[PDB]
RNA sequence: UAAGGUGAUAUGAACCGUUAUAACCGGCGAUUUCCGAAUGGGGAAACCCAGUGUGUUUCGACACACUAUCAUUAACUGAAUCCAUAGGUUAAUGAGGCGAACCGGGGGAACUGAAACAUCUAAGUACCCCGAGGAAAAGAAAUCAACCGAGAUUCCCCCAG
RNA sequence: AGGGUGACAGCCCCGUACACAAAAAUGCACAUGCUGUGAGCUCGAUGAGUAGGGCGGGACACGUGGUAUCCUGUCUGAAUA
RNA sequence: UUUUGUAUAAUGGGUCAGCGACUUAUAUUCUGUAGCAAGGUUAACCGAAUAGGGGAGCCGAAGGGAAACCGAGUCUUAACUGGGCGUUAAGUUGCAGGGUAUAGACCCGAAACCCGGUGAUCUAGCCAUGGGCAGGUUGAAGGUUGGGUAACACUAACUGGAGGACCGAACCGACUAAUGUUGAAAAAUUAGCGGAUGACUUGUGGCUGGGGGUGAAAGGCCAAUCAAACCGGGAGAUAGCU
RNA sequence: GUUUAUUAAAAACACAGCACUGUGCAAACACGAAAGUGGACGUAUACGGUGUGACGCCUGCCCGGUGCCGGAAGGUUAAUU
RNA sequence: UGAGCCUUGAUGGAAGUGUGGACGCCAGUCUGCAUGGCUUUAAUGUUUGAUGUUCUAACGUUGACCCGUAAUCCGGGUUGCGGACAGUGUCUGGUGGGUAGUUUGACUGGGGCGGUCU
RNA sequence: GCUUGACUGCGAGCGUGACGGCGCGAGCAGGUGCGAAAGCAGGUCAUAGUGAUCCGGUGGUUCUGAAUGGAAGGGCCAUC
């Protein structure tokens, strides 16, 4: 008797695994009561595919649009001014609340939640790295250029 | 009727044969014991009068595959 | 088919016939009370009581028809419980019981013999029970053979006391 | 052949071989009509709580015997051309 | 007939007439007889059915050895001796008879064993529902009044009416004797006798079924039957006995 | 009171009383393969089984043997593995 | 708590200074814990065997309700109770005149007793 | 004193039994012992000291062995 599992399950659960139990388990608790579901091969054998559609087919080529990685780096240069002034400074600063609204009219807009950079840069003016990664896995990178109005 | 009913295990008869080799004419019943078999799909707890190794049928060969035949035949299911 | 006939102990009576159904022989139908599976209910068999329709009618009471049970199916209903089943109703179709032997199956003696008696025999016999047919069962190799091959089953004669 | 007729009859009678005979009803063969059935052509698929096994019994001529094989009440339980 | 032995006072027979017991089948061995002969002969089956065909197969012509094997020899043995069993034996198939085997096996006969049914209108318990008990006797408990007591006890008279209580018909039963004993009768008659409001007695119907019932228990009763009913089977049980 | 209907009515059986013992209720137990039922529509002051046999005075010693009750620590030990 | 697997020790970061355990043939030395110039044998992961607890979800219920149903049976549902116990099937040790089939010799100056069977 | 003849295979022919059996046995073959040698020895002076068959157990053997080679088992010989 082997079953897989539906739910929890004290010493063997996994919402969805095969483990060898007691047919006294089952047929009297493990499955009257929606826990679990006989080795009928039509549900392993017959549904290897539906219970494996998150890696072998997700988990490993899911491209569903993570394709945002590197896709930034041939554009209309990503320069975002952040008025200077005083003896060679600035006034306000830049960050993520910027970068992402910047292909507004573009058509096209990135997410400033999808991005890399360890600290923030105080007042200065040379290229940031707003990298604009959109997965974990794939990133990317971005720049800053402090302008002037 | 001491009738296993799933698998129509009935009881035969056999000799004791006690040690001197001793007719005994005696005989042999199912073990038998009537379950709360739960259809789950009927959504139905049809209890029937299966008997032992017999049950391991129906917890191989199929419930409602089972409960489909012994139907089939006119029985009371 | 025919000159004779109305069965017998049975005459008599009273009648039918003699070309062409008078009688009589066969085919087919009609009628076919009451009991009896007996089936509307009940019951000591051949009897007692009822319902729903129908009928006569100067339309009462009483005659007649259908009303068992189970089962398969269809339809309508329909509990605990929303559903849903269970259960109920109806309709149709079938069953029911009787049988001589042979047949398949479920159960299965003892006397007896062994010069006693338990193993063993009697014997899977007697008997009991269910089921089927004019036959039943059996039957197209997970068979045999023995290095050649045979080729489903069933009955007969050998092998062989 | 046989039977009867007042004793034992081939030719007295009934029969007897032989030859025919059916409105209808049906057993059976064929012959076909209606419904149900499904032919053959390629590509397939080839019978799991089963076969075996432990326990207890039973059938095999065969009294477990060194005893195959078959059926199983009880527990198990595989390969898969 | 049975016996050592029977007139036997041992058995059986009243008599008559009719019936009444060594058969039948298959197999095996002989004897006789017929056929053929180192060969004899078919089975089922076919069938212009007692023919004819069929020789499947059976017996015999070879035997010894536990066999392998050998063979007029072979075993035993290490033994090329002796000794055992063989070789100079005609068989075979019908038909009739004698004998055996398996069958009921000459015939009649148990007491019993097993299987399935039928019986509680008799009887034994019980269940339900109805009926019966002439007369006569005894006099318990409890109560009422007097007494009495501190009140209770206690006491007397009356009252009251109990009881597997008493005497005794019906009724139920059955201790004694006589008669009956081919009875009036397959258990009674007659003269006495026991209980008779009780574990009483009785009508009606019902329930217990055989290795089972029922039993105030005797092995008693379960239809004139009981240490296992009756009827029908196994069944022609078996019978070294008569 | 009962009893051998048909040879024994008794000193036999039965009885009320006695003791022992079992039974917690789905009771013990009995009929029945089972369902079910009697026990009992009762519940230990109850029911069953055994023996004794009103009542009165009593009922001694024996637990080695058999049975039964309690212990089971250890020895021997079934199927099974 | 046995037995197992073998997963980890012991033979076969900086000195000192101390804190519990080890069998020793001891005059021991080890072994860890802080502070500080492959066998031979035990623990965690694990498997299985034992006993014992607790649970529910089989299983029981001759508790109480509801419907079938103007039913005491029965079935389904609800709830309580008990609960892997009890119970049953197969196997198995014990017990077992309750029941059943049988046995329980012969000679013998009758039988038995005694004695005797070669 | 020296030894293992209480040997192995057979056996003319006898005795005694209903039979199953049982006893006597000269001599033949192979190999032993003892004696110088003839020769004696196949258990004891002799007659009691005993169990059939079956079912099996142990050793031996190309006897057999169910398609073949094996094996189990079976036979033979010894033996309980
Ligand atoms: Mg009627
Ligand atoms: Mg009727
Ligand atoms: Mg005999
Ligand atoms: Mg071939
Ligand atoms: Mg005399
Ligand atoms: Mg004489
Ligand atoms: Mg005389
Ligand atoms: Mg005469
Ligand atoms: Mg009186
Ligand atoms: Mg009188
Ligand atoms: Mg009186
Ligand atoms: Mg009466
Ligand atoms: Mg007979
Ligand atoms: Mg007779
Ligand atoms: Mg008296
Ligand atoms: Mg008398
Ligand atoms: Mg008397
Ligand atoms: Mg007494
Ligand atoms: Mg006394
Ligand atoms: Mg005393
Ligand atoms: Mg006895
Ligand atoms: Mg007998
Ligand atoms: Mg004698
Ligand atoms: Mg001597």
């Amino acid at each position: 008797m082997q079953v897989i599992l539906l739910d929890k399950v004290a010493n063997l659960g996994s919402l969805g695994d095969q483990v060898n139990v007691k047919a006294g388990y089952a047929r009297n608790f493990l499955v009257p009561q929606g826990k679990a579901v006989p080795a009928t091969k039509k549900n392993i054998e017959f549904f290897e595919a539906r219970r494996a559609e998150l890696e072998a087919k997700l988990a490993e080529v899911l491209a569903a649009a993570n394709a945002r990685a590197e896709k930034i780096n041939a554009l209309e240069t990503v320069t975002i001014a952040s008025k200077a002034g005083d003896e060679g400074k600035l006034f306000g600063s830049i960050g993520t609340r910027d970068i992402a609204d910047a292909v507004t009219a573009a058509g096209v807009e990135v997410a400033k939640s999808e991005v890399r950079l360890p600290n923030g840069v105080l007042r200065t003016t040379g290229e940031h790295e707003v990298s604009f990664q959109v997965h974990s896995e794939v990133f990317a990178k971005v720049i800053v250029n402090v302008v002037a109005e | 009727s001491r009738v296993c009913q799933v698998t129509g295990k009935r009881p035969v008869t056999g000799n004791n044969r006690s040690h001197a080799l001793n007719a005994t004419k005696r005989r042999f019943l199912p073990n038998l014991h009537s379950h709360r078999f739960w259809v789950e799909s009927e959504k139905r707890f049809v209890t029937l009068r299966v008997s032992a190794k017999g049950m391991r049928v129906i917890d191989k060969k199929g419930i409602d595959t089972v409960l489909a035949e012994l139907r089939a035949r006119g029985e009371k299911y």
